[PDB]
C-alpha cells in the first residue's frame, strides 16, 4: 500500500496547514506568515519570520522497511523581529506538531504517525545579518499513503 | 495471506467504560465516530477514563495457560493440555487524579461530604464493560468486553520528574450469552474475500510492444494486439509450472484485470507510438 | 567432514499452514517453487500464515530433555536416562491483525457479524501442518511437521514504535506412523553420488510417436527420427519451473544419456520395433 | 554375572489380552513381531488394550507372607473405548448401539495377559495364562490430566502351565559360554607390547610371540594359576584368550599397525 | 485397540437430576441436545443441579471386600461436590426443605430418604461421554466447607441402587459402546412407480409432504430441514437406476404413503 | 438451574448467642439489619460472641452415617475476656471482680445461636434453636497469631421446631417465575434483524414486525424445540420471551434511533 | 565456496540493474539514467545525477572469516536539480537495496545477504559546484559466490 515519501512532502503541509506544496507561506492560526521550506532562499527573495525543516538521519524500521521509517529532522526557526519571537514561533510550530501526530494528520504523500523531540529548542548563532536562530532535532514517524 | 495493510502500530489508545453489558459501536460507526466526544456517538453510554499516558498503550496479558503434552506408555505426545486455564487482562495506568479516575481505581467512595474521597477496607466489586480503541493513522481496531473486573494493579505511582499514576488491572469475564471479548474492525474481520487483479493499462491502438513480468520471470515480447487467449497464452506457458487454465484475462473495455497465482508486472515498454502500456499496477 | 556449503546463516523464513497431515513440496520440487504465492504449487493446501518481524526468524525451542547419569554401587556410571523426554516447538511472531492471522493465536472465529472477531472462554483445540522454508545464499532448508497444536504463547504486544505483534507456539506432535517432523533439502540429506543419468534406447528405430512424463508432466508427444538438440528441446519445454538450460543430452549412437533437476520417465508408447526405442532406464 | 546389559527402564511398553489359555509368541518371535498390530502376529489370538498411563505403570505385586502369597498386576487403563470398559466393569450388559451396561453384584471376569516391555530393542516379555480381573479402586477424573480405569489382574493356576512366563531370548536359559579377548596385533611389523590383567602389566612381549609365550607371559604377580587357569588359542594372525580375569592392553610398542586389541564384555 | 480418540479429559462437564426412574437422552440425542437447557429436550423432567466444583470432579468410588484366593459384595458410588447454596442444591445435601415461610430452609433431626436419578454429561471439545442411573439414593458425604478465598461446597455421595430390572448404570455414546460395523445406509423404495406423495419420518417426526418423483436434492432439502437439531449437510442422498439412497446421523422411517401406482414405498437398508 | 448469584465466599461472618429458643430476625429483616450492634435489632435478645478466626472459618460438620447423625459447627473464638471464656468453660464460677473460675468438669451449656455469612451483598443466616457448647480442642497460644478457644455446638432439638434453619430471602421458597428476555428495538425506522435462539441464528426479521410473526421466526430455526414452546408477548415499543432456549442480539441492520436492537434480561 | 568479493563487486549490480561491470549508467526504473559509481569522475566526464558508494568500515563475521562479512557502505546521492529530487533518489536507492536484499540477489562476485542503515538519509555539504548532497551508512551482509 503506497511508498514512503521524502520528509519534507509529510511535515511541511502540517506546518503549512495546506496540501498545495507551491506555496510556502504558511496559514495555521499561531504561524500566520511564516515561511516554511527545507531551503533557505536568496538573500533577494528571502523573507522573515522563517522555519526551515532539514534531514538529519533516522532510519527504515529494520522488521518492515517498507511500511513505517523514523526520520529525524532539524527544526529551525528565524527572526529579524527579536530572541522571545523567536523561541515563541519555535514552540508554536512544536505545539502544530505534537497536535498533527495525536490526531494522525493524513497528507497526500502519508500520515504522520508519532512525534518526539531528541533536542529542544535550543538558541544558536545565525549566518544572516541582524537574525536570531533557535533550532532542535525531532525524530518523527511516518506511514505510507493507503492506495 | 500477506495482506500489508492488516500489519498495525498502535499510535494511541483511547479507553473508554460504561455500566456491564453495555453495547461498543458498530463495525461500521467505528470508522466515522469522533473519539475525543463519547456523549455525542449515537451509541449512548460510554465514557473517557481519563488521561492514559501519550507515549504508553493498554498494555495486554494473561495468567495462566501453564501447557504440557501428554501420552501413555504405548505412545507419547499424544497430545498437549492446558494445566491452567488462561485468564486475559489489561492494565491502564490513569494519570488524572479527580473522582471519576479515582473511582475506577479504588471503586465508588465510601464518604459523601464536600472535597473528600475515602475508602473502606477489604476486598470490592468494582466491575464495567470497557471498550479500547487503538489508533493507526486509518486504522481503528477497536476492543470490546461486555464485563470486566476492575482491580487495583500497583499501589500509586507518585515521581518528582514523571506524572503521577493508578494502573488498574480489568480482568475479562463471561456475561450471560456473550464473547468473553471481541476486536471490531469492518475491513478485516469477516470481509469478503476480495481476491487480486492486476491492471494491464494499454492506452488503446498503439505502435511498438512491451515486455510482462509472471511469477518474476519475463514472458516474450507482446505488441499492441488482440485479448482474450492472445493475452491470456502470453501470461501463461513462461515456464511458470502452472498451467493457463489457472488464469483470467476478461472482457473488462479499455484496461484489463489480469488474475492468477503468480505477481504480475511489466518488464520495459517500448510501445511507443501513441499513448503505450505504461502501468501494470494493483 | 568439513562442508563450506552446509553452513547456514538464515536470512529470511518463510511459514505455512495446512489441515492436518497435508504434504510438503518434495526436494526436488521446494528447489524450484516460489515461496511468495503458495496457490501456485503442486502441493495444493498450503498458504502463507502472515507477515513476520524481517529481522528475525522463527525461533526453535524445547522443553524437557532434563537427563541424567546413573549407575549401581558396583559400577557408578552405565547410562544417561532422560527423566522427560523432549516436548518440541517453535514460536512464530505474525504482525498482521487481519482475520487469517488471528486464527492462528486465538482459533476460529466466534461471531457471524461482518467487522468482529469473537474470543469465546476456555481452551481451544486448534492444530494445523507447518511448513518452514528458511532461505540463505541459493539454499532452501525446508522444515515439516504433519500434526502441531496451535497456542498463544504469550499476550498481543503493542508499543508505540515497534510493530504490534501476536505469539503462537506451535508444538509438534506425532501423527499415525509419521514421523514428528522432517527437515527437507536435496542437497544435503540421503545424497546420491553426485551425477544421475536416464538412457534413452534407439535401436527399435521402425519406430512410432512415443512420450515422456518429466517430474509426472507430459512432453507432448515424439517421433522416432529423434535428436539429442530435439529431445533436449522437448524435454526443455516441458512447463514445471525449469528451463532447457538445465538438461544435458548425449549420444552413444544406440542410446542418447538424459540428465538434469528432475525424473524423466516414458508415457505413452508407441513403436513398431518393440521396446527397442521406448526403454529409459537409470 | 553383571549384565550391564540387562538393566532395564520401562520406557515404552504394551499389553494384550486374549481368551484364556492363549499363547504368547516364543522368545525368538518377540524379538521380531510389531507390537501395534497384534492382528497380524502368527501368534494370533491376542487383543491390544487401550492407551495405559505414561507415569503409573503396572505394579507386579503380591498380597501373602509368614498365608500363602496370591501374586497380581495392578494396570492403570486411561480410555473409555469399550475395549476398556470391559476390563473394568467385565462384559458389556446392554445390546442397543451407544451404551454399555453394568449390572449389580460380582461378575466372573477372566482372560489371558501378556505384557512387553520395550526400552531400547530388548524387549522383556511378561505372559500370564488365566487371569481374574477386578477393579482396583475409583476411576479417576480430573481437568488437566487422562481419566484412569485401574484394574487388578490376580493370577490363577490353569492347566498345569506355570503362573507366568518372563519372556526374553537372551536373558533366560541361555547357553552361558565365557567371555573371550581378541588380541588382534594388526600389521605386527616388529617391536614390543604389554597386556595388563585384572590391572597389573605383563611386561615384555615380542610381536612374533606364540600362544604358549603369550600364555607364559600372562602369569604376572597375583596370577590364578600360571599355565592352567588360562586358555589362549590362535586364530588367523591373532590369539582368544580366556581366564579367571579381565585382560586389556597396556602399552603398545610395536613398529607399524592400526592397533594390538579388540575385546569381548 | 489404541482409539487415541477415546482418551478423556474431564475439561467441563454437567449434573442433572430427575424423579426415579426417569430415561437419559438416547446416544444419537447426546451428540445434539443443548446441555445448559434441560427443559429443551425430548426427554423431559431432568433439571440441572446447580454449579459443582471446579477442581474435585465426581469420584466414582466403591466400598466393596477384596478376595484372591480361591467376602466381595460391592456397592457403587458417585460423589459431587455441590457448591450452590439455594434450595436446588441445599435439597440433595439435607433432602426435602422441612419448612413452608419464604426465606427459610429448615431440616429435621435423624435420617430422611431421598432418592433421584442421576446423569452427567462429560464434555471434551465435542466429545460427550454421559452416564445415566435410573435410581440413586443420596446422602451428606461430609462438613458443609466455607473458605474466605475459595468458593464453598456441599459434597453429596451418591449411591447407585438396583431398580424395576433395569441396569445398575450405564455410560453413553454411539461412536465407543456397541459401535456400528459400517455406518448405516438406508434404501428408499421406488416399487411405488407413480403419482401422489408421501412422508418419511426421521428420528421419529415427519418429514411433510413429498412428491413421487422428487430428485434427490430435494429429498435430501425435505429430510435435511424438519424440527429437529441436524444440518442441512449433515444427509447425504442419492437416486440411482434401480432405488433411492439416504444416509445420516438418525433413524429413517416409511412414515406415511399416498403414492397412487404401483406397491407403495416400503423398503429399510443395505 | 445455574444460579451464579447463589454461589458463596464467606468473605466476612457475625456469629450471635442468645437464650435457649430466641428467634433470629426473619428473612426481609436480615437483608436491612445492622450486624454490628444486635442490641438495636427489632428482633432483640442476641448477643455478639466476638471476634473469631481468618483462617478455620466454622465448619457444619457431623458425626454418624449407615448409627444415626448428629450434627454441629466448630467455632474458632479469639478474644480472651468474659463473653469468650462463658462459651469455652461454660459461666463464670467466681464472684469476685477480675476473675473468671473454673470448676472440676461437667458443666451444661445450652444457647441458641445465629450466624450470619456475608458476601459483598448476598447475607445467607444459619439458625439454631438450640445448641449445647462443648471445648472442641485444646486453648491455642503463639507468638505470632492469635490465640483461639475452639467450640463445638452440637445442634438438639426444641418443642417441635427444626434443628436448625437456613435464611434467606431470595433462594429459599422464592417464586417459581421463568426467564423473560426483553426485545427493544430502539425505534428502528427501516431493515431487519436476527436472533440467535440457543447457538443458531434465526432468519431475517424486518424493523416492524409483529408478535406473531417473531413467534414464528423464533420458531422454524432448525430447531431444538416446536413454535408451540414459545411466549412472545408485546408491551410496546418492546416485547418479552420466553422459551426453553437462551436467545440473543445476533446480526442487525435496523436504520432507526439506535443503530442496534437489544436483548438485555 | 570460492572467495568473498570487495563490496563494490556486489552493491554496484544491484543498484545498476545489470552485472556488466563495465558501463555505470543504471536501468533499474526507480532511478533509470542515475550514474553508479565508487570514485567521482574528472569536471570534464562527470554526470549528475551520481551516486557514490564507499566503503568505510565493517569487519569479516568472528564466527568463520572466510564464509561471511559485514561491510559498512557509505552511499551518497548528488544531483544538480534540486535537494528534494536527491532525497527521492536516494530513498529509491534505499528502496532497491531493501528488495534486493529480501530475495538473496545473486551475482557473478557473491550474495547479498542482508541490508541495514547504521546511519540514515541525512543531508549535507556538497563539494561540486552549485549541487546538493544526500548521504548515509548501510551496513550490508554478503556471501560467497558458491563453486
Amino acid at each position: 500500500a503506497g511508498k514512503l515519501p521524502i520528509v519534507g512532502e509529510v511535515v511541511l503541509p502540517i506546518l503549512r496547514g495546506h496540501e498545495d506544496l507551491s506555496n510556502p507561506i504558511s496559514t495555521v492560526p499561531s504561524l500566520a506568515g511564516v515561511h516554511v521550506g527545507t531551503w533557505v532562499e536568496d538573500i533577494d527573495s528571502r523573507t522573515f519570520p522563517l522555519i526551515t525543516v532539514r534531514r538529519v538521519g533516522g532510519t527504515r524500521s529494520p522488521e518492515h522497511p517498507t511500511l513505517f521509517t523514523q526520520p529525524v529532522v532539524e527544526m529551525t526557526a528565524y527572526s529579524a523581529a527579536d530572541l522571545p519571537t523567536t523561541e515563541q514561533m519555535y514552540e508554536d510550530a512544536l505545539e502544530v506538531l505534537y497536535r498533527a501526530a495525536r490526531l494522525q494528520t493524513k497528507t497526500p504523500a502519508g500520515y504522520l504517525h508519532s512525534v518526539t523531540e531528541t533536542l529542544g529548542a535550543s538558541h544558536g548563532p545565525s549566518p544572516f545579518d541582524r537574525t536570531w536562530r533557535v533550532f532542535g532535532l525531532i525524530r518523527l514517524g511516518i506511514r505510507p499513503p493507503k492506495n | 495471506a500477506l495482506k500489508d495493510d492488516a500489519v498495525l502500530i498502535a499510535a494511541r489508545g483511547y479507553v473508554y467504560t460504561a455500566a456491564v453489558g453495555t453495547a461498543a459501536p458498530t463495525p461500521s460507526q467505528l470508522k466515522l465516530i469522533d473519539l475525543e466526544h463519547p456523549e455525542a456517538w449515537d451509541r449512548t453510554g460510554w465514557d473517557l477514563v481519563g488521561h492514559t499516558s501519550e507515549d504508553d498503550l493498554p498494555e495486554f496479558g494473561f495468567d495462566g495457560g501453564d501447557s504440557e503434552v501428554r501420552g501413555s506408555w504405548q505412545k507419547k505426545k499424544l497430545r498437549e493440555v492446558e494445566t491452567e486455564e488462561i485468564a486475559d487482562y489489561v492494565v491502564i495506568n490513569l494519570t488524572q487524579f479527580d473522582e471519576t479516575a479515582l473511582e475506577l481505581y479504588f471503586g465508588p467512595n465510601q464518604s459523601a461530604t464536600p472535597g473528600i474521597f475515602g475508602v473502606k477496607s477489604g476486598s470490592v466489586v468494582n466491575e464495567r464493560a470497557l471498550l479500547i480503541v487503538i489508533v493507526d493513522n486509518d486504522v481503528r481496531l477497536g476492543f470490546h468486553a461486555r464485563k470486566a473486573s476492575l482491580k487495583r494493579e500497583d499501589a500509586i505511582s507518585l515521581a518528582t520528574d514523571e506524572f503521577g499514576a493508578l494502573p488498574v488491572r480489568a480482568t475479562f469475564l463471561d456475561y450471560q450469552s456473550y464473547n468473553l471479548y471481541e476486536w471490531i474492525e469492518e475491513d478485516w474481520f469477516n470481509a469478503v474475500d476480495a481476491p487480486v487483479v492486476y491492471l494491464l493499462d494499454l492506452g488503446g491502438a498503439t505502435g511498438g510492444d512491451y515486455t510482462l513480468l509472471v511469477g518474476g520471470k519475463s514472458t516474450g515480447d507482446i505488441a499492441y494486439n488482440a485479448n482474450a487467449s492472445a493475452i491470456k497464452t502470453a501470461i501463461g506457458a513462461v515456464d511458470d509450472g502452472v498451467a493457463e487454465s489457472a488464469w483470467t484475462v476478461t472482457a473488462d473495455g479499455s484496461d484489463f484485470e489480469i488474475s492468477g497465482p503468480l505477481a504480475v508486472a511489466l518488464g520495459v515498454d517500448s510501445t511507443t507510438g501513441g499513448s503505450g502500456v505504461t502501468v501494470d499496477v494493483v
